[PDB]
């Protein structure tokens, strides 16, 4: 367990991993943004 | 001889109807199950269905032109 | 009321596909 | 007799042409009304 | 079929006394074996000594009785060799050996009870499939 | 309207997108709970 | 519900980015 | 006459009870109280002239003797079979689950 | 020049050397029956119709001799297991001979045709060009087809004017050829029912008969000469495959699941008989009736036919043989000489135990008994070492009643055993292994091979059906496409390939 005073914070430090995930997906975003020019 | 997709489905009209269809057919089909009615249509085991509470062999279908009666007779068989 | 054969084709799939979608979504909360 | 199975097979015969007849009716039918220009 | 109030009563001692499990005190007897126990009974049967199993009519001729939740209860404290002639702690999970089989050291007597009653109940449900290893796979 | 392009098509692919992933990720959870679970 | 807030406004969050400077003609 | 003298075996008190001179070790677990601390000495004092013998085990405690005679209904001898006793096969033949 | 795949290709517009080439094809064709039906005599041995019939012996064509009538050899003998019969001209080696004698007749017939191609018959009166005019060919042949199909049906199957054909009782055991009148009520469609293939023949050859004078007589409408290309011989062909790969799929069917022209003393029995327990449950009533009527287990079982008791046994089930299994079936388990007797096995509390049978799915399998209510009483362990169900444990043993054991009983473990593995077979014979060194392992019958040959030629003539129906279709572009992409493009044309919209 996080030590007892970050506990409230245990659902956010649960979805952090896989934001690296998600800057691979914005290049998409992005890409379709500008047209895929 | 017809309108692209893309035209289609970037359109307000497109997204007006589909905003009501979309969610309604996907709501019904959750309801057919939520209901139950999708066991019944179907004539699948729920999970207290598959055996009566002892018994441990399946009900297997042996007859071919009684095979209706036979089920029939194993879904009584579940007290 | 004016329908085309596309319109007919892409409703076969996509109507039944949405209907099943949100079944196998409800089936997901089934407990034995 | 009109045995069990008998009667069965005119129920699949006649559900067939129905399904022929009315496919085939509807196809006549558009195609009357949407014709080729030439 | 179901797992009725029936299924879940099971013998609390060598002398007729029954306990009634709760559906919540079965589940989680299941989820405690699973973590301290199923990495080597998996099953039912004992991948270190596949000799011996965890089938009811084998915990019966143990010595002492094992067949029961008591029993069951005192096994996981002070474990011994089917013959009830020694000890094993050392080589087996149990609160007396809880400093060298770390999961065992929060487990209390609510704990113990469940996991004995996951041992009884299985096989009512399982039949042969408890303890009774790949063939009955 | 009928009128193409007022939704641009990079909106509509990033929430059709997003939509397909909560779908499947439910499907995911599923798998390990309720029937299928094993448990 | 916590686990689906923080990960809808973190997933959000990129996404508004693009839409933002999209709006605003800026140098996407 | 070639014989398999394992099945042949089966056709003896062998194939009935534990026979104190071949029998596995395993087998002894179908009785309370002989596993595995009596089975151990069994195994290791074979063979016996009859299934008596086996109250004459060197080293044996009062409690143990009284256990090995309510088990004496249950246990056989017969001749040692070479193919049952070579390989350490009483101490593991080779089966588990 | 043509590549190697074509070369038959000279005879599309030769209508003489096209018959000539057809002539041939017949020729050899009829000298393979008559050289297949003399290695067959030549093989034969007609000594006995009980235990060793023609489809233990990898008979393909005697079969065929025998269901429609020829059933005697000049030599003496019947496959009905006759002496002194004679057959007339028309035994198996008249039949092999008559088949040469046509060979021989068609080859010079050939050679004729295809010297003197050039016949003033296959010039078009109009432009002197080769034509035939396929669709009147269409009606002549079918009436020629007509009415040989009804004179089959009406002088031969009958006996009215021939020898009838193969009928036996539904056990196959008292198999004779007769003349059999036709069924005209719906069990005429019943394939089981000889009464049927007659009424089929009489019905369908008046048709044909119609049906060509109708194609003699009435020219096809432009409109399907047009869509079929019935000016270009390879649309018959197209069809014609068409129609044979129906007809092969048909035949490899009733040859499988049995039917009034696959009799089982001709093909041997089906699969689904064993499936069935057809014959076990024939003979058990037989053997309960004679019980019934006061007989002993000795006499009940003595009363079974061996030739019964022989349909109860797997290594006659066309569907446990071996792709490359090459040979007879006595090739395999060996020429059966006698019925050992049916075997009852006992435990030691003397109730009667059932050797599990084995399916025509496995190779192998294990040997099991059980009670009359399945429970298991005993077996043959793999590991010996917790073996609770050991013959030996169980103290099995075995009594023979009918055939060569009857009245015995055996005791000892390993010949219990012996017999208990013989049992998952079905009744027990005794086989001769010497003659033919027999390797003890199992082929197909005549019905297997037959069903193998043409559900495979009739699949691959499928595809000769795709193929030609292209060429016929397609002959315009068949050397490549047009050297507009407006065709081939959207939006140019409101209906595709039609340059008038
Ligand atoms: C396509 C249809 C068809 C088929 C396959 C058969 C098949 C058969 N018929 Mg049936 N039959 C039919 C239609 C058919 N019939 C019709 C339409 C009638 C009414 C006319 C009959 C009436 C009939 C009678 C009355 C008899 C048969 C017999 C037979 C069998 C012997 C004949 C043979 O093998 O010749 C094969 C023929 C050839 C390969 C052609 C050879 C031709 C050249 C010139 C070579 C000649 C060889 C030889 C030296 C000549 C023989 C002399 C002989 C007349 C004594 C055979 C199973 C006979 C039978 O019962 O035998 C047991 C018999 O007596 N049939
Ligand atoms: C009273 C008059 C009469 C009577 C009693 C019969 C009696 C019979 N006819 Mg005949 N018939 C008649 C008049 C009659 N016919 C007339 C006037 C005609 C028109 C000329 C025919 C044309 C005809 C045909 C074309 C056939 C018969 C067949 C039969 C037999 C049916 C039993 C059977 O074994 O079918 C077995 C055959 C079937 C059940 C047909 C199967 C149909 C398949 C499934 C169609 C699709 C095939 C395709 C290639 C795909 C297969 C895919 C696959 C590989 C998975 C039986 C002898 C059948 C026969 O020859 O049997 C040996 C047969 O095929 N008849
Ligand atoms: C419909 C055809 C047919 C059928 C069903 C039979 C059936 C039978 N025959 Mg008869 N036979 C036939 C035609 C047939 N024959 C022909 C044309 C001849 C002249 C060669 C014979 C000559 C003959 C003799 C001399 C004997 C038989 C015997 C037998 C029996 C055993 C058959 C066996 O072992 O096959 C074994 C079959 C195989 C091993 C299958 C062969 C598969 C081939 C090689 C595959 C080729 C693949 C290909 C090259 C791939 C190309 C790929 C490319 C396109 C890319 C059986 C009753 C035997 C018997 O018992 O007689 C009393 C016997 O001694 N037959
Ligand atoms: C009645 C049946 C029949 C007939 C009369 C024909 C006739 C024809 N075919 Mg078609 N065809 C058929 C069925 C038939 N085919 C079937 C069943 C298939 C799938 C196997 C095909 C697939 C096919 C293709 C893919 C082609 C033809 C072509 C041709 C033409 C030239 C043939 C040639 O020169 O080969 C010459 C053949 C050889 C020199 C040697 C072939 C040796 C084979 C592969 C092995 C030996 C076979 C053995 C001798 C025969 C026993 C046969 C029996 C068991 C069936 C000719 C019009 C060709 C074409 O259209 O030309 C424009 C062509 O390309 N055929
Ligand atoms: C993959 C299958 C297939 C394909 C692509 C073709 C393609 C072709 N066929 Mg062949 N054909 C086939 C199978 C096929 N055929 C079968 C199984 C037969 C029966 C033996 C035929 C008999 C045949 C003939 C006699 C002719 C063709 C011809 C043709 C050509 C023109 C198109 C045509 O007539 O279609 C035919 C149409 C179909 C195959 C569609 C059939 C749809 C049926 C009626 C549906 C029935 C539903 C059924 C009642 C449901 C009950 C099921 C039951 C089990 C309960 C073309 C090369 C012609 C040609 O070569 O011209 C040069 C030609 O003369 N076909
Ligand atoms: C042609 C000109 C020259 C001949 C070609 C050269 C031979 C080529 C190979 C022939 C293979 C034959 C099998 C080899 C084994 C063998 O000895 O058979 C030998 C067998 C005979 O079998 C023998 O029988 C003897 C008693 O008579 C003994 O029992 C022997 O032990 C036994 O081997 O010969 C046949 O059975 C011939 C006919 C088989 C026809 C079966 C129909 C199956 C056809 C479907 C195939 C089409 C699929 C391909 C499409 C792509
Ligand atoms: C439950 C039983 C099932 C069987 C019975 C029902 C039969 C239905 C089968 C018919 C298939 C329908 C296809 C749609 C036809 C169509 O939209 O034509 C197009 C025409 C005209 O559109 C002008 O535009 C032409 C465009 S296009 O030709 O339609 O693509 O339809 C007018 O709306
Ligand atoms: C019972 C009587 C039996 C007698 C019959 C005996 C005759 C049988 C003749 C068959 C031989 C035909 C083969 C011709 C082969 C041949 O000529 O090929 C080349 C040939 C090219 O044809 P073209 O149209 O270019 O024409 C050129 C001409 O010169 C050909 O005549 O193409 C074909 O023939 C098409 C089908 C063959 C494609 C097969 C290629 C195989 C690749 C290798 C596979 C093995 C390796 C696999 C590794 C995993
Ligand atoms: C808390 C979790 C565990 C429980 C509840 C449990 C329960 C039991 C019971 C009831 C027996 C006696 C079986 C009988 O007499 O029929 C036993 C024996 C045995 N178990 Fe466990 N056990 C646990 C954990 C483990 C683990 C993790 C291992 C592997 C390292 C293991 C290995 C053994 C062995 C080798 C025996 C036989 C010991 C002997 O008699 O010599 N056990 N267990
Ligand atoms: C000339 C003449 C003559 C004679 C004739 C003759 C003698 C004939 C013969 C003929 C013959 C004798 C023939 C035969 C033929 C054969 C064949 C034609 C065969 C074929 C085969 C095949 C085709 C096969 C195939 C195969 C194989 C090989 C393997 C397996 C698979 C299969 C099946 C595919 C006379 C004197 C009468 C008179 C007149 C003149
Ligand atoms: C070239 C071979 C000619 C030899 C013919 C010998 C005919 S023999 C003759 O054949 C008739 C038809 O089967 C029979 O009815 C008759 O009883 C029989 O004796
Ligand atoms: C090419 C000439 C050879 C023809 C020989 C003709 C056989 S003729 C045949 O002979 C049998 C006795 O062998 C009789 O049973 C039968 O009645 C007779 O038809
Ligand atoms: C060998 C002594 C015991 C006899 C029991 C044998 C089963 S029966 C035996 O089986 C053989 C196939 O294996 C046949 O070839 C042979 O004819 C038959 O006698
Ligand atoms: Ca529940
Ligand atoms: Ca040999
Ligand atoms: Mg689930």
């Amino acid at each position: 367990k996080l030590p007892e005073a970050y506990a409230i914070f245990d659902p956010l430090v649960d979805v952090l991993p896989v934001i690296p995930v998600l800057f691979l997906a914005l290049a998409f975003v992005w890409q379709a943004a500008v047209g895929f020019r | 001889g017809e309108r692209p997709f893309s035209d289609i489905i970037t359109s307000v009209r497109y997204w007006v109807i589909h905003s009501i269809t979309i969610p309604a057919l996907f709501i019904a089909g959750w309801l057919f199950v939520s209901t139950g009615l999708a066991y019944d249509v179907f004539g699948t085991p729920r999970p207290d269905s598959y055996y009566a509470q002892e018994q441990r062999s399946i009900p297997l279908v042996t007859d071919r032109f009684e095979a209706k009666q036979q089920v029939e007779t194993f879904l009584e068989q579940l007290k | 009321p004016i329908f085309t054969v596309r319109w007919v084709a892409v409703h076969t799939l996509a109507v039944p596909t949405i209907f099943f979608l949100g079944a196998i979504a409800a089936m997901q909360f089934i407990q034995r | 007799t009109i045995t069990p199975s008998l009667k069965g097979f005119f129920i699949g015969l006649l559900s067939g042409a129905v399904v022929l007849g009315l496919t085939f009716a509807v196809l006549i039918a558009i195609s009357q009304i949407d014709k080729v220009q030439r | 079929a179901e797992l009725t109030p029936e299924v879940l009563t099971v013998p609390l001692n060598s002398e007729g006394k029954t306990i009634t499990l709760t559906e919540k005190q079965y589940l989680e007897g299941k989820r405690l074996f699973q973590y301290a126990c199923a990495s080597c009974h998996v099953g039912g049967i004992t991948k270190t000594n596949p000799s011996l199993d965890l089938r009811t009519e084998t915990l019966a001729l143990a010595t002492p009785p094992r067949d029961n939740i008591e029993g069951l209860v005192d096994y996981m404290k002070n474990p011994t060799t089917y013959d009830g002639e020694q000890e094993i702690a050392e080589v087996h999970p149990s609160l007396r050996s809880a400093d060298i089989f770390p999961k065992m050291r929060n487990l209390t007597e609510k704990d113990l009870v469940a996991i004995a009653g996951h041992i009884l109940v299985e096989p009512k449900i399982l039949g042969d499939k408890w303890g009774g290893g790949k063939v009955y796979y | 309207m009928s009128e193409g392009g007022r939704i641009p098509l990079w909106i509509v692919a990033t929430v059709a997108g997003m939509g397909v992933i909560v779908i499947v990720g439910l499907f995911f959870y599923g798998a390990y709970a309720g029937l299928g679970s094993s448990l | 519900i916590a686990q689906l807030t923080m990960i809808a406004m973190i997933g959000i969050a990129g996404p508004m980015i693009i839409f933002l400077l999209a709006v605003r003609r800026g140098n996407l | 006459e070639l014989v398999n003298v394992v099945d042949e075996k089966l056709g003896t008190a062998y194939g009935e009870k534990i026979d104190l001179n071949n029998t596995n070790i395993a087998a002894f677990i179908q009785y309370r109280g002989l596993y595995p601390t009596l089975a151990k000495l069994i195994v290791k004092n074979a063979p016996y002239e009859s299934v008596e013998d086996v109250l004459n085990i060197p080293g044996l405690t009062e409690r143990q003797k009284q256990i090995l005679r309510e088990n004496l209904e249950h246990f056989t001898v017969t001749e040692v079979e070479t193919a049952l006793v070579e390989g350490g096969d009483r101490y593991n033949n080779g089966l588990y689950k | 020049g043509l590549p190697w795949y074509r070369v038959h290709t000279v005879l599309i517009n030769d209508p003489g050397r096209l018959i000539a080439a057809h002539l041939m094809h017949t020729a050899l064709v009829a000298g393979w029956a008559g050289s297949m039906a003399l290695y067959e005599l030549a093989t034969f041995d007609p000594s006995d119709p009980v235990l060793n019939p023609m489809w233990r012996q990898g008979m393909f064509v005697l079969p065929f001799m025998a269901r429609l009538g020829v059933t005697g050899s000049w030599s003496g003998w019947s496959i009905t297991g006759e002496t002194g019969i004679d057959p007339g001209f028309w035994s198996f080696e008249g039949v092999a001979l008559a088949h040469i004698v046509l060979s021989g007749l068609l080859f010079l017939a050939a050679c004729w045709h295809w010297v003197y191609w050039d016949l003033e018959l296959f010039r078009d009166p109009r432009t002197g060009e080769p034509a035939l005019d396929l669709p009147k060919m269409f009606g002549i042949h079918l009436f020629l087809a007509g009415l040989l199909c009804f004179g089959f049906g009406a002088f031969h199957l009958t006996g009215l004017f021939g020898p009838g054909m193969w009928v036996s009782d539904p056990y196959g055991l008292t198999g004779s050829v007769q003349p059999v009148a036709p069924e005209w009520g719906p069990d005429g469609f019943n394939p089981y029912n000889p009464g049927g293939v007659v009424a089929h023949h009489i019905a369908a050859g008046i048709v044909g008969i119609i049906a060509g004078l109708f194609h003699i007589l009435v020219r096809p409408p432009q409109r399907l000469y047009k869509a079929l290309r019935m000016g270009n011989i390879e649309t018959v062909l197209s069809s014609s495959i068409a129609a044979v790969f129906f007809a092969a799929f048909v035949v490899a069917g009733t040859m499988w699941y049995g039917s009034a022209t696959t009799p089982i003393e001709l093909f041997g029995p089906t699969r689904y008989q064993w499936d069935s327990s057809y014959f076990q449950q024939e003979i058990n009533r037989r053997v309960q009736a004679s019980l019934a009527s006061g007989a002993t287990l000795e006499e009940a079982w003595s009363a079974i036919p061996e030739k019964l008791a022989f349909y109860d046994y797997i290594g006659n089930n066309p569907a446990k043989g071996g792709l490359f299994r090459t040979g007879p079936m006595n090739k395999g388990d060996g020429i059966a000489q006698a019925w050992k007797g049916h075997a009852v096995f006992r435990n030691k509390e003397g109730e009667e135990l059932f050797v599990r049978r084995m399916p025509a799915f496995f190779e192998s399998f294990p040997v099991i008994l059980t009670d009359k209510n399945g429970v298991v009483k005993a077996d043959i362990p793999f590991r010996r070492a917790e073996s609770k169900y050991s013959f030996e444990q169980q103290g099995v043993t075995v009594s023979f009643y009918g055939g060569e054991l009857n009245g015995q009983t055996f005791t000892d473990p390993p010949t219990v055993k012996s017999y208990a593995r013989k049992a998952i077979f079905g009744e027990i014979f005794e086989f001769d292994t010497e003659t033919l060194n027999s390797d003890g392992i199992f082929r197909t019958s005549p019905r297997g091979w037959f069903t193998f040959a043409h559900a495979v030629f009739a699949l691959l003539f499928f595809f000769g059906h795709i193929w030609h129906g292209a060429r016929t279709l397609f002959r315009d572009v068949f050397s490549g496409i047009d050297p507009s992409p407006e065709q081939v493009e959207w939006g140019f044309y409101q209906k595709v390939g039609d340059v008038t919209t």
